[PDB]
């Protein structure tokens, strides 16, 4: 099999309620291993294994490269920010619920934006929980998610079965009904 | 590791020797905003909405001539020390419950890339498919693997099944993932 | 009056 050398260079921003808190840490990677970060929180370039040593000494000594990764919160972060708060995180898409058999009721769960999502069956009016399984939340790579909530049942007569979904996209809540 | 309601990537800087070729991209909470195309100095949006906002493709160039030199000091420096092959994981669904003759989507996802070097392509009953075919940069994850989504369009029929088929180093022969409409 | 995406921009080493 072929050799190959890798680097990668990552500007990674963190935000929490709002823009109340920004972090910035860029880091550096030569084949899956971190070697140098500048972590806003510390305020400096710090080696993180001995292959970043000299780089991070070197970057130091800079008194105008510090300066400008000071300012990279502001300059890149909170910049962005303000155009993701008016695009990205304006995003609503709303989910598409189904119910079908796999003794197994499997409730759809597809094409929804942002991630928070409540899925809830019911049997005649009565919330199950005991009996249900979710997948984990799937990524679809388009900038939508999935879900599928199964439910474990065995069907009698007169049985109404309810898939229950909550999402920002909603003002009120989806119902999807089944019948025996 | 960090705690956050949203974390970006305003910058995943990738070159590799091999090839050589490099990668640009912006990632918002786990999925590509847009890359960058090298070979023609273009910024390709991958949210239609941010088409709105521009983005100067020649600094992802000299950001990926910085990274260049920066290899070469540290293959120097580390001895020559290459990467190591993962095995990659493969899966693959559906964007959409499946109907017969209902337009659908197959996703293939190829998980724990690395070196960032892959063949992803598609099978259906033996013979290969070329249309309706299209992937995802590769995307960054916290323990600097990478992942990729191929995607195929299709309607679902009865008796006519697909398999997603994966090239990597870490694979002694090529994996085959299969899907069947059921 | 368009508005941009900014990026980090990485360091040479010396």
């Amino acid at each position: 099999s072929p050799e190959d050398f890798v680097y990668q260079f990552k500007g990674m921003c963190y935000f929490t309620n709002g823009t109340e808190r920004v972090r910035l840490v860029s880091r550096s990677i030569y084949n899956r291993e971190e070697i140098v970060r500048f972590d806003s929180d510390v305020g400096e370039f710090r080696a993180v294994t001995l292959l970043g040593l000299p780089a991070a000494e070197y970057w130091n000594s800079q008194k105008d490269i510090l300066e400008r990764k000071r300012a990279a919160v502001d300059r890149v972060c909170r910049h962005n920010y303000q155009l993701e708060l008016r695009t990205t995180l304006q995003r609503r898409v709303e989910p598409t619920v189904t119910i079908s058999p796999s003794n197994l009721l499997v409730c759809s769960v597809t094409d929804f934006y942002p991630a928070q999502i409540k899925v809830r069956w019911f049997r005649n009016d009565q919330e199950e929980t005991a009996g249900v399984v979710s997948t984990p939340l799937i990524r679809n790579g388009d900038w939508t998610f999935q879900i599928l909530v199964m439910l474990e049942m065995t069907p009698q007569r007169g049985d109404v079965y309810t898939c229950h979904v909550e999402h920002p996209s909603l003002q009120s809540p989806i119902t999807v009904e089944w019948r025996a | 590791d960090i705690v956050a309601d949203h974390v970006a990537s305003y910058g995943v800087n990738l070159y590799q020797s091999y090839g050589p070729s490099g990668q640009y991209t912006h990632e918002f909470d786990g999925d590509e905003q847009f890359y960058v195309d090298l070979g023609r100095k273009e910024t390709v949006w991958c949210l239609p909405v941010l088409r709105q906002f521009r983005f100067d493709p020649q600094f992802a160039l000299t950001n990926i001539a910085v990274l260049k030199h920066n290899l070469n000091s540290l293959i120097k420096r580390s001895n020559s020390t290459a990467a190591t092959n993962e095995v990659p994981e493969v899966t693959v669904f559906s964007k959409s419950p499946v109907t017969l003759g209902q337009p659908n989507i197959l996703i293939c996802l190829v998980d724990n890339i690395f070196p960032p070097v892959v063949n992803i392509t598609w099978l259906s009953n033996g013979h290969s498919v070329t249309e309706g075919v299209s992937e995802t940069s590769f995307l960054s994850k916290s323990d600097h693997s990478f992942f990729k989504i191929s995607y195929l369009t299709l309607l679902p029929s009865a008796e006519e099944s697909y398999d997603c088929k994966v090239e990597h180093w870490g694979l002694d022969k090529p994996l085959l993932k299969h899907w069947e409409p059921e | 009056p368009v508005s941009k995406m900014r990026m980090a921009t990485p360091l040479l080493m010396q």
